[PDB]
């Protein structure tokens, strides 16, 4: 449920920023799932490398280490 | 004879119980285009989009803290990947001679980026 | 098949139903001509 | 009488040579001894995980040896080891057979 | 002149599996790469590891940290299962 | 009266045939020769007289028929894409145009 | 030599094509299809005659080749 | 207890910044974003330089073998204007 929480105009929101003129319904929920499971597979690294470090807590630092192991390298926020 | 129960309460009353001008669609939606796609700051709300973090990182580790940059870089690389989508998904429309962004749209642009 | 509703056709509410083979309607026990007993 | 690293491990891959190659690779300045073991381990389990595959894909087309074809096969019916080697090209692979479903004849 | 590759290893781990079945020379090239290729990411991932986190020294930890952070999915669990039953086995022995 | 008629198969019965007979083979597809020659060519501008071992071509080679059976496969997606069994050359585009090479 | 990509032949770039499963191949892919082969075919064999001129040597190598390829990402195994 | 001290270009991208535009300025969220650009592409560049090395069974990152990776990484002309500059900067070096 926290991931209706990512709300349709939300979702509008990213489609116009994407240049999307005419969002179909069925896409707003197909967004989701996409959306979930990609923030499952980075949160996922960003974990191990959290529990490498023996710390608790996760950092910004370690995000942006899963996104360069994915290959999305995120400028901004260290490193 | 196939019989259901939908009350699915043993007794009734359980709560007495001790326990104008009007713009022809589209050009508002290229106006915000305009206005989403000049623009920088960030688009799905941040509380909730922190929230979709907790519950979904709960399964790798639990109690995990976040640093507050952290859920900030998590939110920037997902409206980062999902504006590269939307765009691909754009294209994978504006392929088939139309101009709306179907489920089917993301499920291919998906699969030729390789991300499936 | 299809499943029968969840909300009586003869009084639109819930409760448990007598659920119709070939069509899907959904009627309460005490709600059809004659009533029928639930045992 | 000298016995090997791997008898004592219990492995076939070597665990001495990959020691070599991890400290010649610079991939940090201290190797510990444990490491060299725990690699061969793991690379041993995916080189028969493959292997298996390669090897139930071979018997169907009744062949004795595996060819790099056999390789393939067990590579892209699988959907882990592909996303393992999903960006590599086996030599003389070919290709999964698949054609799609709106192709076929009504 | 002398090649290093690990040609009699993964026979030998071929009929501990399949003691019946022959091998291609160009096939084990493509073994040999391929454990040369899976060997390179795991140690390169891991020795990033350790440069993260202000290490120096390629524990058997990090190489695991690494095969969960590279193995995808499943592959993974029977690697690390299968890496710490022998590193367990190797100090056992010592 | 009557006159006869040639057994000839119908459009796409030839074609599916050797979409089987060519998915089963792993022999590359693009000649040697031919090929060979378009890297001497496609060398020679960026270093000359760049000889070239038998084994580079021939990896060159299996490195590109898998490249191109990869796009292939792609554009056909994004000729059903538009429910469509012919591909077009948008569709190698709308391929390569999200694979980022362009 | 010269326009040698004409070497790749419709009856192969189809062969290709009939390997990667399409039924159809329209005129006007013959053409674009061999444009892609020969940007590929580019950036491989230029960064392989970069790693070939780095080793000062001048037979281009099949293990440069290799070498090329990942880096770009699409790694081939079977040669070294 | 003094922060320890953490490592960063942002002072020299200011000098940088300072010579196309005498006049401008960053803020911190932009710089931030050039030291993970220059971090982000040394460790590119550094990384081909050591392969490259490997690869040629020799074992020293030197020039050559660094303007053959930037050659490798950096694409068209931002190499060859980059390479000249390279080498320049490496014989006004050694110049004295
Ligand atoms: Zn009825
Ligand atoms: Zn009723």
């Amino acid at each position: 449920d926290n991931i209706q929480g990512i709300t349709k105009p939300a979702i509008r929101r990213l489609a116009r920023r994407g240049g999307v003129k005419r969002i179909s319904g069925l896409i707003y929920e197909e967004t989701r799932g996409v959306l979930k499971v990609f923030l499952e597979n980075v949160i996922r690294d960003a974990v191990t490398y959290t529990e490498h470090a023996k710390r608790k807590t996760v950092t910004a630092m370690d995000v942006v280490y899963a996104l360069k192991r994915q290959g999305r390298t995120l400028y901004g926020f260290g490193g | 004879a196939r019989t259901k129960q939908t009350a699915r309460k043993s007794t009734g009353g359980k709560a007495p119980r001790k326990q104008p001008h009007r713009y022809r669609p589209g050009t508002v939606a290229l106006r915000e285009i305009r206005r989403y796609q000049k623009s920088t700051e960030l688009l799905i709300r941040k509380l909730p989009f922190q929230r979709l973090v907790r519950e979904i990182a709960q399964d790798f580790k639990t109690d995990l803290r976040f640093q507050s940059s952290a859920v900030m870089a998590l939110q920037e690389a997902s409206e980062a990947y999902l504006v590269a989508l939307f765009e691909d998904t754009n294209l994978a429309a504006i392929h088939a001679k139309r101009v709306t962004i179907m489920p089917k749209d993301i499920q291919l642009a998906r699969r030729i980026r390789g991300e499936r | 098949d299809f499943e029968n509703e969840d909300f009586c056709s003869a009084c639109n509410q819930s409760g448990s139903f007598l659920c119709c083979d070939t069509c899907p309607k959904s009627f309460h026990f005490l709600c059809l001509d004659p009533p029928i007993d639930p045992n | 009488k000298a016995k090997t690293r791997s008898s004592r491990a219990g492995l076939q891959f070597p665990v001495g040579r990959v020691h070599r190659l991890l400290r010649k690779g610079n991939y940090a300045e201290r190797v510990g001894a444990g490491a060299p073991v725990y690699l061969a381990a793991v690379l041993e389990y995916l080189t028969a995980e493959i292997l298996e595959l390669a090897g139930n894909a071979a018997r169907d087309n009744k062949k004795t040896r595996i060819i790099p074809r056999h390789l393939q096969l067990a590579v892209r019916n699988d959907e882990e080891l592909n996303k393992l080697l999903g960006r590599v090209t086996i030599a003389q692979g070919g290709v999964l057979p698949n054609i799609q479903s709106v192709l076929l004849p009504k | 002149t002398r090649k290093e590759s690990y040609a009699i290893y993964v026979y030998k781990v071929l009929k501990q599996v399949h003691p019946d079945t022959g091998i291609s020379s160009k096939a084990m090239s493509i073994m040999n790469s391929f454990v040369n290729d899976v060997f390179e990411r795991i140690a390169g991932e891991a020795s990033r590891l350790a440069h993260y986190n202000k290490r120096s020294t390629i524990t058997s930890r990090e190489i695991q940290t690494a095969v969960r952070l590279l193995l995808p999915g499943e592959l993974a669990k029977h690697a690390v299962s299968e890496g710490t039953k022998a590193v367990t086995k190797y100090t056992s022995a010592k």
